[PDB]
């Protein structure tokens, strides 16, 4: 126990992990049978957004039209508070591409937002984010105040989020304030990253076919 | 062999002649006493849901403690919980907690906490069968052991639990909560007392009711007690209720134990106790007062330097020290006493980088208070209050063209231009202010659409307009102009001030 109600349930609606990373890798390997490495990466960004519709199976269009972008930010961020390396960064498949080849390959823009994203991670790592903390956070994100039950589920989350860090990280007695003010500097990175890919699809960088485009638009 | 005993005293549970019923279970509450017997009781349906509805309608006090007790030793095991579950045991259970009889109400009250905490479905379970404003009655019994277990069943029910709080809440719950802190010595008791208080301080109805408790007092007693984990729970809570406490009165010893406790060797306990005084002293002048009585400014300032960079804890103490220089009998003191405890070069030292906006707005606030005491008017121009002061209100105010880090830049914007209103009241900073090249800006921030951010540019302009090059200055800016439009303002202070701009 020692996790409210909320959060175990919400933690029952998380996808397997080990599983959707070996389709989304058999799904990029069987694509290039060309395109470049943005390319790749785009398809795998769309596939990882599939996954986070897919998972929204819980507790509709214009919600995720508000946040994908947020969630696959954040998405990635907790993959680098997890199982992030120093020097180097993981992808939901699994590859572990160095900082070397990020500053030797991509341009000034992206290098910033991967910049944004490590001050990011090491925050989070500082504060011992964790996982019941990250679905939280999920949800809050999803279920934005900016978009009925609505509001409703913000209240309930926000209390058991409280509640949860409140007992399990006694010792920092500001926890669930920094958490929050995570979410709008993952808002902030999420209408960079928007904005950079916008640009290279104005540019013919982007695939004739990618989801993000298609919700970007919308 | 337990096998065939089962079956037969099934039967036995359901004859008619309350006396044969009777001794059956007796019979059970034995049987259940060794492995092997109570293995088959609970690997046995009939016999479970027999028991349960044996001790839900009884009126003979021996069976009540005999199939109690006997569903107390099925609830040390995975599958005896799960068969009082399913067997409808719960309710049962809940209806025992009205007992009189002592034994009753151990084997009930401990076989719901097994229950609660190793069962899945139990708390909407015991919630349903009202089990917290049984629990919440238990709580003026006197068996402090007994008092840990039902605390520690409340602090189960309530946790992540909006709704069951506001149900602990109904049943006055907080009054009986404070009550056993004021009572008892058990530092197990209290505890579990304390995480129920913990957890229904984050509450916005519970809040006032534990406040009103007379709960912070309370609170107040355990401070210094040998129990590290004890005395958490005390800070946290204080901290959570301390927002709502204006109110209170008796909150002399709560005030003097904060202010020891801010040379505490733990980071931790310093950082809440910051906080709690932070919150006691928001407007409220009896409690600046007092803090004041007890050297808390030197208090305050020995902790701000310990700190550093750590914002954890300057933030709070900066905050309690700009309650403690305004608005009342002795703010005028304190604003000295920051001084004279070599507290003024680390203040503005705070206005820069590292520091973030939550600490920087913080700082701004407890300046603009300083310099309400003309003997700090030096002192801060010496330290370079004004050109940071300045660099951050351009920084904000072009910034405005939501919520960077939990702060609007509008209110950098008003602090700052606050906090220079002030300063501008010393011809020599005065001179500076106006070197800065900050007149332009005044007058842009007359036709901020914020009321109080032309309150404090029109009240900045009106202190530099004292001299006549600074008064022809500003007029050669274009702000007669606006500056007349706001003698028909809402608010009386910019009406005021814009007037004796104009006036020269
Ligand atoms: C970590 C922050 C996200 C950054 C990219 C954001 C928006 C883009 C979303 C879709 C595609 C991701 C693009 C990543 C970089 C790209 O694939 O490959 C780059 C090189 O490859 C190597 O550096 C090595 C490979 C590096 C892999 C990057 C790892 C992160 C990918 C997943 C992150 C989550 C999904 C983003 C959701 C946001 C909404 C679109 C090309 O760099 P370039 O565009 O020329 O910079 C020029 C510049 O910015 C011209 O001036």
């Amino acid at each position: 126990a020692s996790i409210p109600h909320l959060i175990l349930e919400l933690l029952k609606c998380e996808p397997d992990e080990p599983q959707v990373q070996a389709k989304i890798m058999a799904y990029l390997q069987q694509e290039q049978a060309k395109l470049s490495t943005f390319g790749l990466m785009c398809k795998m960004a769309d596939q990882t957004l599939f996954s986070i519709v897919e998972w929204a199976r819980s507790s509709q269009m214009k919600l995720l039209q508000n946040c994908w972008s947020e969630l696959l930010i954040l998405d990635h961020i907790y993959r680098q508070v997890v199982h992030g390396k120093e020097g180097s960064i993981f992808l939901v498949t699994g590859q572990q591409v160095d900082y070397s080849i990020i500053a030797s390959q991509a341009g000034a823009t992206l290098n910033n937002l991967m910049s944004h994203a490590q001050e990011l991670v090491a925050k989070l790592r500082s504060l011992q984010f964790d996982q019941r903390e990250f679905v939280c956070l999920k949800f809050l994100v999803l279920f934005s105040l900016d978009v009925q039950l609505v509001e409703g589920v913000q209240e309930q989350v926000n209390a058991a989020l409280l509640d949860y860090t409140m007992c399990n990280y006694p010792q920092q007695t500001e926890k669930f304030g920094q958490l929050l003010l995570r979410l709008p500097e993952i808002r902030a990175i999420s209408m960079q990253a928007e904005e950079y890919l916008y640009y290279k699809h104005l540019n013919g960088d982007v695939p004739y076919n990618n989801l993000l485009i298609e919700m970007l638009h919308a | 062999l337990a096998t065939r005993a089962i079956p037969e005293l099934t039967k036995l549970l359901n004859d008619e002649d309350q006396v044969v019923v009777n001794k059956a279970a007796v019979m059970v509450h034995q049987l259940s006493k060794k492995e092997a017997s109570r293995h088959a009781i609970m690997r046995s349906p009939q016999m479970v849901s027999a028991i349960v509805r044996t001790m839900q309608n009884t009126n003979d006090v021996e069976t009540a403690r005999c199939t109690a007790g006997t569903l107390h030793n099925l609830s040390h095991h995975r599958e005896g919980l799960l068969a009082i579950f399913k067997s409808g045991g719960i309710p049962a259970l809940v209806k025992m907690l009205g007992s009189p009889v002592d034994s009753v109400l151990f084997y009930a009250i401990t076989t719901l906490h097994n229950l609660l905490l190793h069962q899945e479905g139990a708390k909407m379970a015991v919630r349903l069968a009202g089990g917290l404003q049984k629990m919440v009655a238990l709580l003026n019994k006197t068996n402090v052991k007994f008092l840990a277990i039902t605390t520690d069943c409340l602090q189960i029910l309530a946790y992540g639990n909006q709704e069951s709080k506001l149900i602990i809440l109904a049943s006055g719950g907080p009054q009986a909560l404070v009550n056993i802190m004021r009572t008892y010595t058990y530092e197990k008791l209290l505890w579990t007392t304390s995480r129920v208080l913990k957890v229904l301080s984050v509450c916005s109805s519970n809040k006032p009711a534990i406040v009103e408790a007379g709960g912070m007092q309370a609170l107040g007693l355990h401070l210094t007690d040998p129990s590290q984990r004890l005395v958490q729970n005390c800070l946290w809570t204080l901290r959570n209720l301390s927002d709502a406490a204006t109110k209170q009165e008796g909150m002399e010893g709560l005030l003097g134990t904060l202010v020891q406790l801010l040379g505490s060797d733990d980071i931790n306990v310093v950082t809440c106790a910051a906080g709690i005084l932070s919150n006691l002293t928001c407007n409220n002048y009896k409690n600046k007062m007092m803090v004041c009585q007890v050297g808390g400014i030197e208090a305050l300032v020995r902790t701000v330097l310990r700190a550093g960079d750590r914002e954890d804890i300057t933030e709070p103490a900066i905050c309690a020290l700009r309650h403690l220089t305004s608005r009342h009998q002795e703010a005028e003191m304190a604003q000295n006493a920051v001084r004279l405890h070599y507290g003024l070069p680390v203040v503005v030292k705070l206005l820069h980088p590292p520091s973030h906006w939550p600490l920087i707005k913080a700082t701004v606030g407890l300046i603009r208070n300083l310099a309400l005491c003309p003997a700090n008017h030096a002192p801060l121009r010496e330290q370079g209050a004004i050109p940071r002061l300045v660099q951050l209100l351009v920084r904000a105010h072009q910034d405005t063209q939501q919520f960077v880090e939990g702060v609007r830049m509008e209110e950098i914007v008003e602090g700052c231009t606050g906090a220079l209103h002030i300063l501008a009241r010393d011809v020599h900073n005065r001179i500076v202010i106006r070197g800065l090249n900050t007149i332009p800006l005044f007058v842009q921030l007359l036709y901020s659409p914020i009321e109080n951010i032309q309150r404090v540019a029109a009240g900045v302009l009106c202190e530099l307009a004292q001299d006549k090059e600074a008064a022809e200055a500003i007029e050669a800016e274009g702000a007669t102009a606006p500056l007349t439009e706001l003698l028909h303002s809402r608010n009386e202070g910019v009406a005021t001030y814009a007037a004796a701009v104009l006036f020269r």
